[PDB]
């Protein structure tokens, strides 16, 4: 298939961008993310400890920071059990990647 | 902030006017304090300390005031929240009452 199709000038100019430099990307937006909240798309990245963050993107939404800082617990466990089901949802043969 | 517009053969031209913080210093943070065994948190703030003291202080702008009642706000007894730390949560009546 592939020499098949090399086989008549047919070429396939390799990316520029190798996937472990995307993967490397991905995992500076990850961390930026995770810990300076979103500022560093407006400059300088600024620490900022990480519940903090999430009251204010809970405030994002109209709901005061108490029920935040009063449900943490709950919440890790939730979005722990959600990331698991996301682990599943991929593993199985269930193939959400017709887009591609 | 705004921007403006500026002509330009089979095209246009915006010119953005952005708004970026320069230059910080770190502080320690917490999330609330109980002054009487019930908490409290920043209307709209967020509590600092340069060390010693504790203030709020908008999110974008290091401008400390004194913790008073009325930027903060109390959300019950102080042993279920996380980080806390114990202080001291300043309140004008009692020194304008005499």
């Amino acid at each position: 298939l592939i020499c098949a199709q090399k086989f008549n000038g047919l070429t396939v100019l390799p990316p520029l961008l190798t996937d472990e430099m995307i993967a490397q990307y991905t995992s500076a937006l990850l961390a930026g993310t995770i810990t300076s909240g979103w500022t560093f798309g407006a400059g300088a990245a600024l620490q900022i400890p990480f519940a903090m963050q999430m009251a204010y993107r809970f405030n994002g939404i109209g709901v005061t920071q108490n029920v935040l800082y009063e449900n943490q617990k709950l919440i890790a466990n939730q979005f722990n059990s959600a990331i698991g089901k996301i682990q599943d949802s991929l593993s199985s043969t269930a193939s959400a990647l017709g887009k591609l | 902030l705004m921007s403006f517009p500026q002509s330009a053969p089979h095209g246009v031209v915006f010119l953005h006017v952005t708004y970026v913080p320069a230059q910080e210093k770190n502080f320690t943070t917490a999330p609330a304090i109980c002054h009487d065994g019930k908490a409290h948190f920043p209307r709209e703030g967020v509590f600092v300390s340069n060390g010693t003291h504790w203030f709020v202080t908008q999110r974008n702008f290091y401008e400390p005031q004194i913790i008073t009642t009325d930027n903060t706000f109390v959300s019950g007894n102080c042993d279920v929240v996380i980080g806390i730390v114990n202080n001291t949560v300043y309140d004008p009546l009692q020194p304008e009452l005499d």
